[PDB]
C-alpha cells in the first residue's frame, strides 16, 4: 500500500538552512498530492505546505511564504522541502502527507483529511 | 479527562473472596458504562461484568455469573467488583473501564469496543 | 443552488442513517477541509451537471479521513461507504460549538457491530440485536448479545480528534 518516510532533520542554528525528504513507496508521485506538516511541543499538527498531484498548484501558509519551497522528484519518487532562512520559532516534529485528492486553496491546511502519513523527523533551530 | 483507577488484588488462595474498586472521575455523561475487564495469561482483554449508571442494570459472564457482583454506590463514585468463590481461572489482570452507551440500551461484554476509558490494571492470582 | 438548507440545517443527520439531499435545475467556514476526488475544485464552478447529490452527517475529527475512497474503519465499513471511483468533493468543518454538551450530545449514532462491510452509497438504519457469539440472542441484548448502535457522546472538552463534524459529500450526475 502506499507508505510514507520523512528525513532530513536535524539540529541547525538560526539563519541556516534544511532540505527534508518524503519518499513514497508503493505508489506513482505523480498521482498523490504531497502536504508538510509540522507538530511544535503541546500543539497540533499545523499544515505549512500543498503540493497538488498533476502539475498543479501550490500553497504555503504566510509564517514560511518566501522561504519555504516544495519540488518534486518523479525519478526518485520523493517529494522534498527546502527551508531557509529557519528560526527558533520553526522548530518541532515535521511529518508529510499524501492524497489522490484536489484540495481547495484553503481546504487543505487541517490534518484531519489526510488519510496517509509519515512517521516525523525532528528540526530544532537553536537561538542566538 | 476522565480517570478510572483501581484498588484492591492480590493473591488469595482458591476459594476465597477478594473485592475490587475502581474510583472513577470526570465523567459528567447521562448515560454511560462502567465494566470489568480479565486479561488471562495468554488471552486478550474480555469482559466478565458491566453496568449502566442510570438504572443499574448490571449483565454478567457465564463463567463468573453466581460469583461476581458488580455494584455502584450513590454518589456514582466507586464501582465495586466482589468476588466469591474464587478458581485458579480468574487469574489474570483486571481493568475498569467505562463509555458512553444510548439511552435505554444494556451494556456490552465481553466486547472491549464502546469504552473509551480505562484503568491501570490490577494483578489477581487464585493459587 | 439551495446549499444553504445543507450547510446551515440546525440538526444534521446520524452518520449510520446519513441524509441525502438532491439538488437539480439550479446554479463558507473559518477552518475546513475541502477537497475533491476525480476533478480539480477550480473546475467544478465550470461543470454542468443534471442532478448534484448532498449528502450529510456528523463523526469525529480523526474518522474524516474515511469519507474518502479505498478507506477502512468503522465509519467507512458500518455507516458511510464510497467508492473507489468516487468523483465529488468531501467537505467537513469543526461544529463543537453546537454538538457538544457538558453532560454529553446523544444525538449522534454510528454503527459499531456489523456482520459484514457495506457497499458504496449502502445505508443500514436496521437495530437487530448482533450475535457475537455461538448462541442465539433472541431480540434479546446481553453477553455476546450487542445492540449495534453506539452514541458519541460529544462533550465540549474533548480533544480536537475526538469534536464533532459535519461532513458534507457532493456527488455529480450528468
Amino acid at each position: 500500500q502506499v507508505q510514507l518516510v520523512e528525513t532530513g532533520g536535524d539540529l541547525v542554528q538560526s539563519g541556516g538552512s534544511l532540505r527534508l525528504a518524503c519518499v513514497l513507496s508503493g505508489v506513482t508521485l505523480d498521482s498523490y498530492s504531497i502536504g508538510w506538516f509540522r507538530q511544535a511541543p503541546g500543539k497540533e499538527r499545523e499544515g505549512i505546505s500543498y503540493s497538488e498531484k498533476s502539475s498543479g498548484p501550490t500553497y504555503y501558509v504566510d509564517s514560511v511564504k518566501g522561504r519555504f519551497t516544495v519540488s518534486r522528484d518523479n525519478a526518485k519518487n520523493t517529494a522534498y522541502l527546502q527551508m531557509n532562512s529557519l528560526k527558533p520559532e520553526d522548530s518541532g516534529i515535521y511529518y508529510c502527507a499524501a492524497d489522490e485528492a484536489y484540495y481547495h486553496e484553503k481546504g487543505w491546511q487541517s490534518p484531519l483529511g489526510w488519510p496517509y502519513w509519515g512517521q516525523g523527523t525532528q528540526v530544532t533551530v537553536s537561538s542566538t | 479527562q476522565v480517570q478510572l483507577v483501581e484498588s484492591g488484588g492480590g493473591l488469595v488462595q482458591p476459594g476465597g473472596s477478594l473485592r475490587l474498586s475502581c474510583a472513577i472521575s470526570g465523567i459528567t455523561l447521562d448515560y454511560y458504562a462502567v465494566g470489568w475487564f480479565l486479561q488471562a495469561p495468554g488471552k486478550e482483554r474480555e469482559g466478565i461484568s458491566c453496568m449502566r449508571n442510570w438504572d443499574g442494570r448490571t449483565v454478567y459472564a457465564p463463567s463468573v455469573k453466581g460469583r461476581f457482583t458488580i455494584s455502584s454506590d450513590n454518589a456514582k463514585k466507586m464501582v465495586y467488583l466482589e468476588m466469591d468463590n474464587l478458581k485458579s481461572e480468574d487469574t489474570g489482570v483486571y481493568y475498569c473501564a467505562a463509555g458512553p452507551l444510548p439511552p435505554g440500551i444494556s451494556c456490552r461484554i465481553p466486547t472491549p469496543l464502546g469504552y473509551d476509558d480505562w484503568g491501570q490494571g490490577t494483578q489477581v492470582t487464585v493459587s | 443552488c439551495p446549499f444553504d438548507e445543507v450547510f446551515d440545517a440546525t440538526r444534521f443527520a446520524s452518520v449510520y442513517a446519513w441524509n441525502r439531499k438532491r439538488i437539480s435545475n439550479c446554479v463558507l467556514a473559518p477552518f475546513f477541509t475541502f477537497k475533491c476526488y476525480g476533478v480539480s475544485p477550480t473546475k467544478l464552478n465550470d461543470l454542468s451537471f443534471t442532478n448534484v447529490y448532498a449528502d450529510s452527517f456528523v463523526i469525529r475529527g480523526d474518522e474524516v479521513r474515511q469519507i474518502a475512497p479505498g478507506q477502512t474503519g468503522n465509519i467507512a465499513d458500518y455507516n458511510y461507504k464510497l467508492p473507489d471511483d468516487f468523483t465529488g468533493c468531501v467537505i467537513a468543518w469543526n461544529s463543537n460549538k453546537l454538538d457538544s454538551k457538558v453532560s454529553g450530545n446523544y444525538n449522534y449514532l454510528y454503527r459499531l457491530f456489523r456482520k459484514s462491510n457495506l457497499k458504496p452509497f449502502e445505508r443500514d438504519i436496521s437495530t437487530e440485536i448482533y450475535q457475537a457469539g455461538n448462541k442465539p440472542c433472541n431480540g434479546v441484548a446481553g453477553f455476546n448479545c450487542y445492540f449495534p448502535l453506539q452514541s458519541y457522546g460529544f462533550r465540549p472538552t474533548y480533544g480536537v480528534g475526538h469534536q464533532p463534524y459535519r461532513v458534507v459529500v457532493l456527488s455529480f450526475e450528468l
